[PDB]
């Protein structure tokens, strides 16, 4: 008829996510004599009207 | 518009506040109207709740509850609360 | 008929003008909007526009109301019946 | 060792250096509680300046503290330090520009 | 409407102060956000004025920075306070 | 209030306060588990998975029962290593939610979200 | 963008890709525009953890940016050690006190600026409305003429 | 059986997503865009909303949450982990990690009945 829960609903399966290992060197130079970062502080707003 | 009752209180469904600093809140007007009525001294329980919400939440709320009003208020992300009790309507948001 | 108001705008520095306008705006957005909520989005609007943002203002017949502000920007007026309060916050 | 209540909204520094500026941060605002600013500015950037062994080099050092403000700044690697002082609520900008 | 800005504390030159309002009027009304608007400054002012540079936009702060001598200038518009300075 | 007691008709819904409450209820274990914040060798990705097992049935625990529970964690190492895990579930409005908790020490990120879906 | 029919003709409900928990609407206010400006749609979408990390690749555009960046502060310090080291007979002066004698008094001030903020205050405001008063009257024929005479 | 969740159908969506914001295939590195701080932020908005429309196409009456893991160039070791508190013969879930030049990107997909 209408929706209603009897049936079991308990069991539960995991999965393993992961990625693959690969060289130490990586061909990249770690950070930059100067960074760029652009810090807020202020609250994104919002407007609403009740009556 | 439209309304809806949750925690023995008439609230605007669509929660714009976060649904935890919601319930604490009107768990403690429910508490605060059980204590001091708002037809004799009524000034009194608005400046209680709006100190309550400075300490357990982020500072500088507006407490706004009347039978009868219209607003329109800017405020934050997820920090506006509308709920009538009984016939008494109040708003309340975060700066 | 605006027996208690409470002023608490700057007046001093030619800031009069920021005083005049609530009186003056709300005079004019009562009588031809005659809708509580559309009040308070028009005065808000008026004196976003002119000094900048982050004023609350929020219109009723009967209300209570405690509220943190910026010194010397609220003022609280009856106009007519009705019972107007707009102050900056921010 | 205590440490005053602070939100990190991008803490880019060693936690040493970190925790040694928010002490002192704490301290000088509870000196002259409701002074401006820049009062609390030009004391802060002396002390981790005088301070040995807190030295990044390249840059200056420079503090930025106030209520509301975004910004963007170019900065030296592993010198910026945001945090915002839970009692006070004013946020605080330190870092070093090249 | 939006009238040009005022600036109070000032090391510029009188050809760069009107490259400074320039880009300022341009950015206000191009981004809404507060960390929008210092963001154009600053890679705009890396194009003309060298790499490094550095820009802020606040309703209510204060500082003390070291800056580049003529490398420096603060401009208030309308109920907005933009700090920025180079190195 | 027969609008009301229609809406319980249409959807059944039992919207327990799912957010914060949870949000509390995973910030409070992980921080008990990550244990020492300086361990993040290869061993201890297998102690990770024990972590994501444990989570689940605390928060069938936290008020959720005919909720639908999915949760998904990630434990990673940071050297200054800029990502991004953003998340965008396909749902009813109002009628589900979503639960996030990220905790950084100094040299390790242990990000935690929990997707909550109503069946009946 | 589909629709969930509910079963024994229940109300028809929907499933939106849209994440109820990020706010309706976001409104920030423009100073060219010079008023408020609302924007009712939202990029509802959910980050958990963000992270932004220095980390350039070799043959970025990135880098060369920062290589010259360097080569620039490098020449101004080799002129300003070799000037130094030109003037002044076998100077003994080691590479980082010449950028301390690089920066000057009359080659980097160093200025103050705050903006003036308003002191916040937390006042009380209640209105209540004029007092209402039962009256009861009644009026017969007589009542009026009697008056009325 | 009209409706029902399969393994390869929700993989393949994944693929074509993963395909449509930077992969023409093929067998060769045609294409390569190095991870930007500027272009994550865009690239995952975009990844998200086509896998959401990719399941939309062939989806049946399945709720649908995915969640965007991006690594800037490996060297970190990350390990994802996925548990769903859902009925067997009902519901099933999959994780599918890329390994697509510079960037490194983990996918996850949940499937909920309706």
């Amino acid at each position: 008829k209408e929706f209603n829960n009897p049936i079991n609903f308990q069991d539960t399966e995991t999965r393993y996510g992961g990625i693959q290992n690969q060289v130490v060197n990586i061909n990249q130079y770690v950070q930059r004599n100067p960074n760029f970062i652009d810090l807020d502080n202020i609250a994104e707003l919002s407007e609403h009207s009740v009556n | 518009q439209q309304y809806k009752t949750f925690m023995g209180a008439r609230v605007l469904w669509p929660p714009e506040a976060a649904d935890d600093i919601l319930e604490g809140a009107i768990r403690e007007t429910q508490d605060a109207l059980k204590k001091f009525e708002i037809a004799r001294e009524g000034q009194k329980i608005a400046e209680h709740l709006k100190k309550y919400m400075d300490d357990h939440f982020d500072p500088y709320w507006h407490v706004f509850f009347g039978k009868n009003f219209g607003c329109q208020a800017v405020h934050n992300k997820n920090r506006f609360i509308y709920f009538y009790i009984e016939k008494t309507a109040f708003l309340m948001y975060q700066t | 008929h605006a027996n208690e108001q409470i002023i608490d705008m700057p007046e001093n520095s030619e800031m009069k003008s920021m005083k005049n306008d609530a009186f003056s705006q709300a005079k004019f957005a009562v009588e031809n909007y005659k809708f509580e909520n559309k009040i308070s989005s028009h005065i808000k609007k008026f004196f976003d526009e002119k000094y900048g943002p982050n004023w609350h203002c929020v219109v009723g017949k009967h209300f209570n109301a405690y509220v943190s502000y910026d010194s010397k920007n609220f003022i609280f007026f009856y106009e007519g019946q009705l019972a107007i309060l707009l102050y900056r916050k921010g | 060792e205590p440490l005053p209540p602070h939100i990190i909204r991008f803490n880019d520094m060693a936690q040493h250096l970190l925790k040694k500026v928010i002490r002192q941060a704490d301290v000088l605002i509870k000196e002259n509680p409701q002074g401006l600013e820049k009062d609390i500015a030009l004391n802060l950037v002396k002390f981790v300046k005088s301070q040995p062994e807190f030295k990044i080099g390249d840059g200056e050092w420079q503090c930025i503290i106030g209520k509301n403000f975004g910004c963007s700044l170019t900065f030296d690697a592993n010198v910026l330090a945001f945090f915002d002082l839970l009692p006070s609520r004013k946020s605080i900008l330190l870092f070093k520009s090249g | 409407m939006n009238h040009e800005p005022e600036v109070k504390a000032t090391d510029m030159e009188e050809d760069m102060i009107k490259r400074v309002k320039e880009i300022a009027i341009n950015a206000v009304k191009e981004y809404k956000q507060e960390k929008q608007i210092a963001h154009y400054i600053k890679y705009e002012f890396d194009k003309i004025d060298g790499y490094g540079w550095n820009c802020i936009v606040g309703r209510n702060f204060g500082s003390h920075i070291i800056h580049q001598t003529k490398k420096y200038i603060f401009f208030k518009i309308n109920e907005l306070c933009l700090l920025l300075w180079k190195a | 209030r027969k609008r009301e007691a229609s809406l319980i008709t249409l959807n059944y819904i039992k919207n327990r306060f799912y957010p914060s409450k949870i949000q509390k209820i995973i910030k409070e274990l992980f921080e008990d588990r990550l244990k020492g914040v300086e361990y993040d060798p290869n061993n201890a990705n297998q102690l990770s998975e024990r972590l994501v097992l444990e989570l689940r049935e605390k928060i069938k625990r936290g008020k959720v029962p005919r909720y639908k529970i999915g949760v998904q964690v990630v434990f990673g190492e940071i050297k200054g290593q800029g990502l991004r895990i953003a998340s965008k579930c396909l749902w009813d409005v109002q009628n589900d939610n979503y639960a996030s908790y990220t905790y950084t020490s100094e040299k390790v990120y242990c990000t935690g979200i929990v997707f909550g879906c109503y069946f009946e | 963008l589909t629709a969930q029919e509910l079963n024994e003709d229940m109300p028809s409900k929907m499933l939106e890709p849209k994440n109820p928990q990020a706010p309706k609407n976001i409104t920030v206010y423009d100073y060219y525009t010079r008023k408020f400006k609302t924007d009712e749609l939202v990029d509802q979408m959910i980050v958990h953890f963000s992270m932004d990390g220095d980390y350039i690749w070799k043959e970025s555009n990135e880098y060369k940016t920062q290589e010259e960046i360097r080569d620039t502060k490098k020449a101004l310090i080799k002129e300003a050690m070799r000037k130094q080291e030109s003037e002044e007979p076998g100077a003994n002066h080691d590479e980082e006190a010449i950028k301390q004698t690089l920066r000057n008094k009359f080659n980097y001030n160093t200025r103050e600026c705050q903006t003036i903020n308003p002191s916040i205050r937390e006042r009380g405001v209640s209105t209540e409305p004029p007092p209402s008063d039962t009256i009861c009257g009644n009026i017969t024929q007589w009542e009026i003429f009697d008056a009325y005479y | 059986t009209d409706k029902e969740y399969i393994s390869e159908e929700v993989q393949k969506a994944i693929d074509d997503s993963v395909k449509q914001v930077f992969g023409i295939k093929d067998d060769s590195s045609q294409v390569t865009i190095t991870y930007n701080k500027d272009k994550v932020n865009l690239w995952t908005q975009q990844i998200i909303d086509y896998t959401i429309r990719g399941l939309n196409k062939l989806g049946k009456h399945f709720k649908y949450c995915v969640t965007a893991i991006l690594q800037q160039t490996n060297h970190a070791g990350i390990s994802v982990q996925i548990t769903a508190y859902q009925d067997t013969n009902t519901d099933g879930s999959l994780i599918q990690c890329y390994e697509i030049n510079d960037i490194y990107a983990i996918v996850s997909v949940f499937a909920m009945a309706v």
